């Protein structure tokens, strides 16, 4: 399926005492790679995924500057953030900043992203046409303009359609054995009494890579998209991925309903009953 | 400012099975700032080899991380996840169910 | 693959 590489970028100030904490980290689809944390002991990029230690010390040392660099501008920001907003010193707060692109089944260019973020809301973010930037408020307009006048997105066009292309795409090649393979979700069913007159019927799928699953549930036969619960799906911790669906169904109608699964893993959707 | 309550999630890595060795989670996710503090409980007495992943977040500007020990589920015992947030006045507490 | 040029608010 289609692939994606996003990096992120977050720096919180510690008010008097501590430099603000920056962590930087790189991701191809859902697994992270690449780390720096200025709590850590290394204080280099640090790789977290096994098949980008292919690169050789030019690149880890050219990440690492380049690391150091973006830790900067963000320590900066929080300042010039600061400032613009009139806000107190004693207060903590949160610049957050992301780039990347994604490319389609056929690793072709898609779109591309580049959004900042203070303390959690939309700052400013580049639009769907690699150009224009979308600015709420005027602190925003004042950084709009500011990268207007300095070219910002004419000089992230490179990058985006074509060096991060470059780059996920040797990710993806070096890593194949782990990027593009495709776990089939184990999946089961529980009948668990929820009172009279009715009873919920869970529909699991466990153990699947990527994360991207499709669960329906269908009442013989159309969709129940209504009143029916759907967790967000979560990390089993061993790499792997866990979801499940419910719907409360009244007793002695469990076997009208069924359960529909849609994954990569699976050469045609799975279909479960009681 | 505008903040999110964090989203929790308890349970096993593997399906549960009484006796058999396994791995209890806490899925902490979409909440903000990103200070937070993550605690696993056994009958109420806090576990301590607590491991957790590194911080995270989505595109959302939401963070998320998994807390993880190793445990073996029984009939008898009770497993939790205790979750304090800045936009928690007390401590939120989520109970484990084998079947959720 | 890291962004080199990186640009202040």
């Amino acid at each position: 399926g289609s692939h994606s590489m996003r990096y992120f970028f977050t720096s919180v100030s510690r008010p008097g005492r501590g430099e603000p904490r920056f962590i930087a980290v790189g991701y191809v689809d859902d697994t992270q790679f690449v780390r720096f944390d200025s709590d850590a002991a290394s204080q280099r990029m640090e790789p977290r995924a096994p098949w980008i230690e292919q690169e050789g010390p030019e690149y880890w040392d050219g990440e690492t500057r380049k690391v150091k660099a973006h830790s900067q501008t963000h320590r900066v920001d929080l300042g010039t953030l600061r400032g613009c907003y009139n806000q107190s010193e004693a207060g903590s707060h949160t610049v957050q900043r992301m780039y990347g692109c994604d490319v389609g089944s056929d690793w072709r260019f898609l779109r591309g992203y580049h959004q900042y973020a203070y303390d959690g809301k939309d700052y400013i973010a580049l639009k769907e046409d690699l150009r224009s930037w979308t600015a709420a408020d005027m602190c925003a307009q004042t950084t709009k303009h500011k990268w207007e006048a300095a070219h910002v997105a004419e000089q992230l066009r490179a990058y985006l359609e074509g060096t991060c292309v470059e780059w996920l795409r040797r990710y993806l090649e070096n890593g194949k054995e782990t990027l593009q393979r495709t776990d089939a979700p184990k999946t089961h069913m529980t009948h668990h009494a929820v009172s009279d007159h009715e009873a919920t019927l869970r529909c699991w799928a466990l153990s699947f890579y990527p994360a991207e699953i499709t669960l329906t549930w269908q009442r013989d036969g159309e969709d129940q998209t209504q009143d029916t619960e759907l967790v967000e799906t979560r990390p089993a911790g061993d790499g792997t991925f866990q979801k499940w669906a419910a719907v409360v169904v009244p007793s002695g109608q469990e076997q009208r309903y069924t359960c529909h699964v849609q994954h990569e893993g699976l050469p045609k959707p799975l279909t479960l009953r009681w | 400012m505008i903040q999110r309550t964090p989203k929790i999630q308890v349970y096993s890595r593997h399906p549960a099975e009484n006796g058999k060795s396994n791995f209890l989670n806490c899925y902490v996710s979409g909440f903000h700032p990103s200070d937070i503090e993550v605690d696993l409980l056994k009958n109420g007495e806090r576990i301590e080899k607590v491991e957790h992943s590194d911080l995270s977040f989505s595109k959302d500007w939401s963070f998320y991380l998994l807390y993880y020990t190793e445990f073996t589920p029984t009939e008898k015992d009770e497993y939790a996840c205790r979750v304090n947030h800045v936009t928690l006045s007390q401590p939120k507490i989520v109970k484990w169910d084998r079947d959720m | 693959s890291l962004l080199m040029w990186i640009t202040q608010v």
